[PDB]
């Protein structure tokens, strides 16, 4: 899961590079990703 | 009462009179009469696009193609300017052909209208700070007091109970102003709260208004291109005070608190009496006598004439405190109970769109104003200064057109009183939004060009007053963060643009409102709690990377 850093601010925190490679990310992450909307997360940055 | 849901009848009298009663009733030469005065006069209007069939159309132009508009509508008034003959070109009516369709607008309409402001409590109110405010909280007071109350400002159009009329361009001419006021006159309303803007002062209407009391709030310089002179300035807004001509039935309500409130009184019937509000000036007749200011709390103890009383809400602000102040001097000058002023100041919890206080269970005061002016943002400061917080961010909007000398001075003051800085993109309708907010920083001694060189290594600098830096452009983000910066008793300011309830971006138009992102954060504070390390300056919201 790539993370461009281009012209747009980040103010998410952080960048990471990318991790999609554990089982246990089909279920971990949701509780930390998201909780604001899907496309005013998902589709800001960090593109597949 | 009865239904409180369904809308009230528009019950507006359609009037029935002929051109000779017009004539008569308001004796104006006429230049360019011909024929006979034989019709009927059904309505009235100023612009052929709002001209229907039988109306005046009057304005003062030369020339103009409107007249074959009315023509074709059937106006039974068709005066521009100037000298038409009938039959041929303008068969549709008569014609009453004026010098000065201006001078004599409010005559006629007033005539037409039966002069509905002698049947009303029309009051106008003068002043810069705090107009909307204040005919908010008097209408409230005079709807409290067992009497329907109106509302004839540039903001909003009151009718009665709460609906609300659509709000026009800031000045109409006195068509629309009369065509309201017909409105409030047989809507049920018995008086009307009237903001004495500049343009309305200026613009040849007040001759034919009968004003029952006028306050002088507050006083400030501003729009000094059109007020050429502090003379013009204090004279031009004196015009309010001027159209009094009755001292048994009328009142004075003045601030003896600014300097100039006998000048302002000694233009014109000084035997119209004379009512002062002041807080710091105590040699008033109401004054509150205590005064706290708080975050979220406030008491006055006030001294009014009937008696010392106390006064507790939640609408912070000094000038808020000046204006409740004028409302109960002016309730004082019809001799309203105390007991009715408290209810009335208490039936207002938020005006719309200005010092807005949301609070959803939670600790950090969320306010929006009007904030056109970048003094609008430095007085907030002030406030806030005066009621100081833990920790202040300020969201700052952006400018529409080409007015750049405003915001080097408005992140000076921001910076200045604030602790950490937020800027966003709330009406860029000129330019990309990315020349906007490069041009955030062009007086006041900070340049943008580290904002060029960032590689992760700028992303924590100590602006001048080592506060810290602010960036960003997608508005529901940028209030959304700025909601979530809140963490226990700071101040949380996203104001900008007040009631605009949209989003412009250049070439965008959708529907946005800042108060209900705002709640609705404060909502999802909630979920804001599962996470939230590495909050003071940047970045934000993405826990699990250390």
């Amino acid at each position: 899961f790539a993370r461009p850093i281009a012209k747009k601010p980040t103010f998410l925190r952080l960048r990471g590079l990318f991790e999609y490679e554990i089982q246990s990310w089909k279920y971990s992450i949701p509780l930390f990703f998201t909780t604001q909307g899907f496309d005013t997360f998902r589709n800001r940055e960090i593109s597949t | 009462g009865n239904n409180s849901s369904n809308k009230v009848r528009i019950v507006e009298p359609s009037f029935k009179m002929t051109l000779a009663e017009l004539l008569d009733e308001c004796k104006v030469v006429p230049i360019s009469v011909y024929g006979d005065l034989e019709v009927e006069i059904t309505g009235i209007e100023h612009d052929s696009r709002l001209v229907n069939s039988g109306d005046l159309f009057v304005c003062c132009v030369d020339g103009n193609l409107c007249l074959i508009e009315a023509d074709k509508r059937g106006a039974v008034a068709v005066v521009a300017s100037k000298e038409i003959d009938i039959e041929e070109t303008l068969g549709c009516k008569a014609l009453v052909i004026v010098e000065d369709t201006n001078a004599a607008l409010p005559a006629l309409a007033a005539a037409f209208f039966r002069y509905p402001t002698k049947s009303m409590s029309v009051i106008g109110i003068t002043g810069t700070h705090g107009k909307t405010t204040a005919a908010h909280l008097i209408k409230t007071m005079y709807e409290a007091m067992g009497l329907r109350t109106g509302m004839m400002s540039s903001v909003a159009y009151y009718v009665h109970g709460d609906n609300k009329l659509d709000f026009p361009e800031a000045n109409p001419d006195a068509v629309l102003v009369q065509k309201l006021m017909a409105k409030m006159l047989h809507n049920g309303t018995e008086a009307v709260v009237m903001e004495a803007s500049s343009n309305e002062l200026t613009h040849t209407r007040c001759e034919e208004i009968d004003f029952d009391i006028a306050v002088f709030t507050n006083l400030s310089r501003d729009n000094s291109h059109f007020q050429g002179n502090e003379e013009e300035f204090r004279v031009a807004q004196a015009k309010l005070f001027s159209r009094m001509v009755d001292p048994d039935r009328h009142r004075k309500i003045v601030n003896v608190d600014d300097p100039n409130a006998p000048f302002f009184i000694a233009q014109g019937n000084p035997n119209v009496p004379v009512l002062t509000f002041a807080l710091e000036n105590k040699d008033a007749d109401v004054h509150p006598l205590k005064f706290e200011l708080s975050l979220f709390e406030t008491t006055v103890l006030v001294n009014t004439p009937q008696g010392i009383l106390e006064i507790s809400s939640g609408l912070l602000g000094r000038h808020n405190i000046y204006n409740i102040l004028a409302a109960v001097t002016v309730g004082i000058a019809v001799g309203a109970p105390l007991e009715d002023i408290v209810r009335g100041i208490e039936e207002v919890d938020a005006v719309p769109g200005r010092c807005e206080v949301i609070d959803e269970e939670q600790a950090f005061g969320v306010i929006v104003d009007h904030a056109r002016t970048p003094d609008a943002l430095s007085r907030l400061l002030d406030s806030v200064r005066e009621l100081q917080p833990r920790r202040i961010i300020t969201v700052i909007g952006s400018c529409g057109e080409k007015e750049r000398g405003k915001r080097p001075m408005l992140a000076k003051v921001a910076t200045d009183k604030s602790d950490v800085t937020m800027l966003t993109s709330d009406n860029q309708g000129s330019e990309d939004p990315l020349d906007i907010l490069d041009d955030m920083l062009a007086g006041i001694g900070w340049t943008m060009q580290d904002y060029l060189k960032h590689g992760e290594n700028d992303y924590y600098p100590p602006l001048p007053n080592g506060h810290r830096l602010f960036l960003h452009d997608i508005r529901r983000v940028a209030v959304r963060c700025a909601v979530a910066m809140g963490e226990e008793g700071d101040m949380v300011v996203v104001a900008g643009k007040g009631h605009e309830a949209y989003q412009v971006d250049g070439d965008k138009k959708e529907f946005f409102d800042d108060r209900e992102e705002c709640r609705e954060a404060l909502q999802y504070v909630d979920e804001l709690h599962q996470a939230g390390i590495d909050t003071s300056e940047f970045p934000w919201r993405l826990p699990e990377s250390h």
